């Protein structure tokens, strides 16, 4: 409902406090978003048809 | 819309431990330019006609002839000799 976007939020993190680690331990991330990058010609339609 | 405790007032805001300022300031994100990718065709096998139908069927006809029309031998009737 509200997505994190830092151009609205600023920087914004993701935060994990462990209480045991162990050898070898590793955080698997795993993200969904958008973005956008504009454009300018919707075209490429063949004038010979 | 808080009433003033007369007793016990309380001042302004004092300053705080602050968030680092550069921090809540954002970049403007920078946009490249972009293109809707390749040649459209021009027309597509669509899945559905797109034209009207018709609810029901109405039924046609077509004009035909009969023949040559002939003659016949009709059973003639009796004379009007007073009797009919």
């Amino acid at each position: 409902d509200k997505p994190i976007y830092t151009l609205q939020y600023g920087n914004v993190g993701f935060v994990v406090n462990p209480k045991t680690v162990n050898q070898n331990a590793r955080l698997l991330m795993g993200y969904e978003y958008f973005t956008s990058r504009t454009e300018l010609v919707n075209a490429g339609t063949i004038s010979t048809t | 819309m808080a009433l003033i405790n007369p007793q016990f007032p309380y001042a302004g805001p004092v300053p705080i431990p602050g968030p680092a300022p550069t921090e809540t300031m954002p970049l403007l994100n920078y946009r490249v330019e972009g293109r809707i990718a390749g040649i459209q065709q021009a027309r597509q096998f669509m899945p559905f006609l797109q034209g009207p139908h018709r609810e029901v069927a109405e039924q046609t006809y077509y004009a035909i002839g009969t023949g040559i029309q002939m003659g016949q031998t009709f059973n003639q009737p009796l004379i009007n000799t007073q009797e009919g």
